[PDB]
């Protein structure tokens, strides 16, 4: 048809300027605005609802960005900053938002004015490797060892979650499950929680009957009535490979001209999986665990010898079991020995809960994975439950490698300000006024502290800062509860280290990374 | 009259549409030159955002309908293969050439002149920078290619680490040196392998004193860390076996069957057996291995990698002195496997990198190799230190190549045309002014870079020229043909002092590139678009 | 796969997991194929001269 | 296509059966190398045969 001559395409769209900045540092405003108030003990949570039906009801700042889907690309990247800080440290997911939305904003009063975004960018590395200075400066080292200072951090950071009401018990609850899911082997410690320390739950009952098991529990039961639902000290062996006949990889047509012919491949298919159940019978085992199916001559089999059978147990979960009960993996049952039957799980027991049948292996010796049982009202507030304690056990493991602890409460960015500041009285250039305005934009967590308590921001604030000019007031914050200033080392509220050195770094990196875009292109095609 | 399903441009039109369409490539990128450009965000049709000041990544993201157009994108593409960097100033000096040129030809000079013009000054200004510009590197040390990584990384999102990154750089790229046929010293770059990780800041990137893997092990079961590594290396996968499509299994006397699906399996088994008899702790394959191979290499206590890619098995296998074998057959006719094919490194770790875990194989033996993981605060940003960490190891790597560096800053480009507006006036009539055209033309450079940083562009292109007309004019003067500039206090600064270099070969290979392609595009008078 | 009028066998509270085996009973879906659920990223691909080689 | 163009060039002869391959049957050159085009590519340079 008409043809109009063009350079690019016609759903090309490019726009550039002081707008491109201004669209950016608002977008940022936005998306840190939209989680301001879910910051602090006093926290509110927020109703989600999914593209898919669901109903995510919670206060931690990823879930609710995750949530939320947005089309300018500054938006885009602050919710991959939340990513990242979830997904590095599991902590600080709402501040580090808020700590970038200030950032930015104090760098927008600047770009206003005649200075280029490069000097505004290296004043702002200057800023952050001061304040990585200061943070290790002010930190206090903890004693691992010591279980009532793992809990008491464990519970400051969990008391701005919903499971702060059952203090006690999710501290317990992480705190053991991170000491038993750690792990050595060849000179190379682990924690890994993502893999082991399952956390299960199921909907009714009380919360305060939650509690970490000292094994692993799936939900199974015996393939036949028969098998025994309670075994005292079982000997468990964990397969992958079927109990059952099943067809070769190569094509292996049969020509049957004899009449016995048939019967007998019947009769032989039957004496492979007899001798199968023989070769694991060998090893007089108690429980035998598959990922894949087990026949039903194999269960009887099994039952003359009088083993429990289960069957189409996931990956994960036969890997949680291994690590539990002391089992290793064993794919042909021809080649299994004494060291791959798993003896250490002191009781196996399927019982039913509710209308469902579990299997339960919870007295292991020494295990090193287990499963979190969660129980309480619905499917959401255990959810919920679960992300509390993930952001727990996420934060015992920060503490378990790296054992600096910093003051909280507000008391940190006041510091660090305060020393910022009084470093940047002696550089005469030009770049002491970013420098400054950066250092002093990390006020807004103390502010965001005092907002969301409610009292009286400038009062406050201006208190705090006079308390910090003096010569030992590192640890002076604000009560997020009662809206008065107290000194952290009395009130207890500390956090690690590392979870405040991502949330600075990540901060002032998506303000550098915001800074130097001054020009958007958009709508062409993706071309591959 | 000529009833062509079409439409046709000719003369002025035509010229003035191709120098349009230019102009605007130009200008789409001539924002992100220099020290004080800035990068810009893209954003695909389905919501993918790539944040970039490379020329040819925009350039080639970029969707382009017009055929001028096209020609300077490729010319962008090609300047990045065939060199790593200058990628927008070639563009730039080519647009700024055509336009220039079209310029002249609308005076009625004709086209064969300017272009006989423009050929001349190439080659006078190639000759000119080889004999009076460049530095040898000899006599700086290795202070020179941390300058020329430095140069390289200003203007990216790792231009104010650079104290850290150009060590990185240079360390990787000393690290992979060997020496080839005549004994001309070789920087293979594309073999540093370079992870990206969302995570820590910047300055907690990892450089490797060996390979990195973006794999995990096979099975839970298996170790995760070997002190003494022993590295076999296998191009074929380790499952059940299966026959050919020539070969099928016909069974006639039932009892063969299980002797059948018995050595079905045992083969694979008899095969691993082998392999970890011979000694072997790591095992890489670029195949998969099913459940019962893992459980073998289980038990045996090793390492088991499946689906390695084969550009770093490739690596891993010559660093570790290992032979990649897509087969356990010797000239014998039989199945054996030899020590003698056994890699060696000082530990193999699958360590943990921000909720995600990836195999270090560390000093490897007979041979050092060089991986980079790039820690930064989203995938966007990891992208762009990955884009700028290249360049700078091209770089790098031109640096190291040929000895030879010239100022940055738009020193060059202001010598360059001083001189070939000196030259002018001996040659020709017309071509005198295609010359001086070219040298005019060649000045656009440091007008963006004064520009990008809202200097007094005009005031400072002029005390440039005016210093390298007194370098070129007075004879005790050649101390300023260093003269560049210097955009933090926007003043004129001795480049080669400040640690300002370039490889002669990026500006050499620019102008070449820009001079062919405004040829190219200059050559064109009309345009016949045939309807689809 | 020329479907019409889905809500008729799927009813209009339907989840993803009617309408993938919805997909699958007809085998219209591929088979799915196990995958990496998250990890560090890589984005190399061949080229060329992308090889160490020994000194020699 | 291209059989008639290599045999031409080099000497060689097509062999199609491997009772028929013999030393007589083979295109003697001075080097055979593969070469890089900064980067551009990669060609097969067989330069300098005997009976060219
Ligand atoms: N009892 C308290 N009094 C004052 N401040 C507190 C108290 N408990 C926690 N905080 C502060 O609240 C912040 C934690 O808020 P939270 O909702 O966890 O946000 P994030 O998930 O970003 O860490 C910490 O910085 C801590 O200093
Ligand atoms: N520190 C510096 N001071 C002054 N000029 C510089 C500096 N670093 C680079 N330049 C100049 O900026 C120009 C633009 O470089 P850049 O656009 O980043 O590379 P490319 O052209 O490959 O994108 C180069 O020609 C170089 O001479
Ligand atoms: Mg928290
Ligand atoms: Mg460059």
């Amino acid at each position: 048809g008409h043809r109009p001559v063009l350079v690019l395409s016609q759903n090309t769209k490019r726009e550039s300027g002081r707008k491109v900045q201004s669209g950016n540092i608002n977008a940022a405003k936005t998306i840190a605005d939209i989680i301001r108030t879910c910051l602090g003990p006093k926290s509110m949570m927020k109703m989600l609802l999914d593209p898919m039906g669901g109903i995510v009801m919670t206060n931690d700042g990823n879930a609710i960005l995750r949530e939320i889907q947005v089309q300018h690309p500054a938006a885009k990247s602050m919710i991959e900053i939340s990513r990242t800080q979830d997904e590095e440290v599991g902590d600080g997911t709402t501040s580090v938002i808020i700590l970038a939305g200030e950032m930015l904003s104090v760098a927008e009063h600047f770009l206003e004015q005649q200075m280029h975004p490069t000097v505004v960018i290296s004043a702002y590395r200057k800023a952050l490797d001061d304040m990585i200075s200061t943070l290790k400066k002010i930190s206090i080292p903890v004693d691992i060892s010591d279980s009532d200072m793992m809990l008491n951090i464990i519970n400051s950071s969990i008391t701005t979650k919903a499971i702060s009401r059952w203090s006690s018990l999710a501290c317990n609850i992480a705190l053991d499950a991170v000491k038993m899911v750690q792990f050595e082997e060849n000179g190379r410690k682990e924690i890994d929680i993502k893999k082991y320390a399952r956390v299960e739950k199921i909907p009714g009952g009380i919360i305060e009957d939650s509690c970490v098991l000292r094994g692993v529990m799936i939900n199974k039961d015996v393939t036949h009535p028969r098998m025994r639902r309670y075994i005292k000290n079982p000997r468990i062996v964990l397969l992958d490979s079927s109990l059952e006949y099943k067809k070769g990889e190569s094509q292996t047509d049969i020509e049957i001209t004899r009449e016995e012919d048939f019967t007998r491949i019947l009769q032989m298919e039957e004496e492979y999986i007899q001798q199968l159940c023989e070769d694991i019978i060998q090893l007089k085992p108690d429980v035998v665990i598959t990922e894949k199916g087990i026949s039903d001559l194999a269960q009887h089999y099994l039952m003359r010898a009088n083993i429990t059978a289960i069957r189409r147990v996931r990956k994960t979960d036969n890997n949680r079991i291994a690590r539990a009960c002391g089992a290793r993996i064993v794919s042909r049952p021809e080649e299994l020995r004494e060291d791959d039957v798993g003896t250490g799980a002191g009781l196996l027991e399927i019982k039913k809960i509710g209308d469902e049948y579990f299997t339960f292996i919870t007295d292991c010796k020494d295990p090193k994975a287990c499963t979190i049982l969660l129980r309480g009202a619905s499917k959401e507030i255990l959810s919920e439950v679960e992300r509390n304690l993930q952001d727990a056990m996420q934060v015992c493991r920060n503490v378990l490698l790296d054992p600096q602890l910093v003051p909280g409460g507000g008391a940190s960015e006041m510091a660090v300000a305060h020393a910022l500041t009084e470093k940047s009285k002696a550089m005469t250039g030009v770049e002491q006024w970013p420098y400054r305005a950066v250092a002093q934009a990390l006020e807004v967590i103390p502010r965001t502290l005092i907002q969301n308590c409610g009292a009286s921001t400038i009062r406050l604030l201006t208190s705090l800062r006079a308390k910090h000019t003096q010569e030992n007031c590192e640890t002076w914050g604000v009560n997020g509860e009662t809206g008065t200033l107290v000194d952290m080392k009395e009130l207890g509220i500390w956090e690690p280290l590392a979870v405040k050195l991502q949330t600075y770094k990540t901060a002032v990196e998506t303000a550098v990374l915001l800074l130097r875009i001054d020009d958007i292109v958009s709508g062409h095609k993706k071309k591959g | 009259p000529l009833s062509v399903f079409g439409d046709r441009s000719t003369g002025e039109t035509i010229r003035s549409q191709n120098v349009m369409a230019a102009a605007s490539i130009a200008n789409i990128v001539k924002s992100s030159l220099g020290p004080v450009g800035l990068d810009k965000m893209l954003v695909d049709d389905i919501g993918d955002v790539t944040i970039t000041n490379d020329g040819a990544t925009i350039l080639k993201l970029l969707e382009v309908e017009h055929p001028a157009a096209k020609v300077l994108c490729e010319l962008a593409d090609l300047q990045d293969k065939e060199v790593g960097d200058g990628t927008t100033s070639v563009v730039i000096i080519a647009a700024e050439l055509l336009k220039n040129a079209d310029e002249l030809v609308k005076q009625k000079i004709h086209p064969t002149s300017v272009i006989s013009g423009y050929r001349l000054a190439c080659k006078e200004a190639v000759r000119y920078i080889n004999e009076n510009l460049i530095v040898n590197t000899d006599e700086l040390g290795r202070d020179c290619l941390i300058n020329a990584a430095k140069t390289s990384m200003s203007s990216k999102i790792i231009g104010i680490n650079g104290d850290f990154f150009a060590n990185m750089v240079v360390d990787a790229v000393l690290a992979i040196k060997y020496t080839d046929i005549r004994g001309q010293p070789r920087y293979p770059v594309n073999s540093v392998n370079i992870l990206k990780a969302h995570g820590r800041s910047q300055m907690e990137s990892m450089l490797i004193s060996g390979y990195a893997l973006n794999c995990v092990v096979g099975s839970q079961g298996m170790p995760k860390r070997i002190v003494n590594a022993k590295i076999a290396c296998l191009d074929f996968s380790l499952q059940k076996t299966k026959m050919k499509l020539g070969v099928q299994v016909v069974i006639t006397d039932p009892e063969k069957l299980d002797q059948i699906r018995q050595r079905e399996s045992d083969i694979t088994k008899e095969r691993i057996q082998k392999i970890l008899a011979t000694g072997a702790n790591v095992i890489l394959t670029t195949g998969g291995i099913d459940d019962m191979c893992l459980k073998y290499f289980v038990e045996a206590g090793a390492m088991a990698v499946r689906r390695v890619l084969k550009r770093d098995l490739k690596r891993i296998a010559k660093a570790s002195g290992a032979t990649i074998l897509s087969t356990l057959a010797n000239l014998e006719g039989e199945e054996t496997f030899e020590a003698a094919m056994l890699g060696q490194a000082e530990e193999v770790v699958q360590e943990r990198i921000c909720d995600d875990e990836l195999i270090l194989i560390k000093n490897t033996k007979a041979r050092t190799s060089a991986s980079i993981i790039l820690r930064g605060a989203n995938d966007f940003m990891c992208d762009e230190m990955e884009r700028s960490l290249h360049d700078a190891l091209c770089v790098v790597k031109r640096v190291l190549e040929s000895k030879s560096v010239v100022p940055g800053g738009g020193a060059v480009e202001a010598a360059l045309s001083i001189y070939l507006e000196n030259y002018a006036t001996s040659m020709g009539s017309r071509e005198q002014l295609a010359i001086a055209e070219f040298a005019r033309s060649l000045l656009v450079i440091p007008n963006t870079l004064a520009v990008n940083a809202a200097q007094d562009s005009t005031d400072l292109v002029a005390k440039l020229r005016a210093f390298h007309n007194e370098a070129q004019v007075n004879p005790e003067r050649k101390n300023l043909k260093w003269i560049g500039l210097d955009l933090s206090n926007g003043k004129p600064r001795d480049n080669k002092q400040a640690g300002v270099f370039e490889p002669t070969i990026v500006k050499v290979k620019s102008l070449k590139f820009a001079t062919e392609a405004a040829i190219t595009i200059l050559r064109i008078d009309d345009l016949i678009k045939l309807h689809p | 796969g020329n479907f019409v009028r889905v809500t008729d066998q799927l009813g209009d509270d339907f989840f993803a997991v009617d309408l993938e085996a919805f997909l699958q009973e007809f085998g219209l879906l591929p088979e799915k194929e196990v995958l990496v659920l998250t990890s560090v990223r890589n984005s190399a691909t061949c080229h060329s001269e992308d090889s160490d080689l020994e000194i020699d | 296509e291209d059989i008639e163009f290599i045999c031409k060039t080099i000497g060689t002869k097509p062999v199609a059966h491997i009772d028929q391959f013999t030393a007589d049957m083979l295109g003697s050159a001075e080097l055979a190398e593969e070469v890089n085009l900064n980067g551009s590519g990669k060609l097969l340079k067989i330069t300098g045969c005997a009976s060219p």
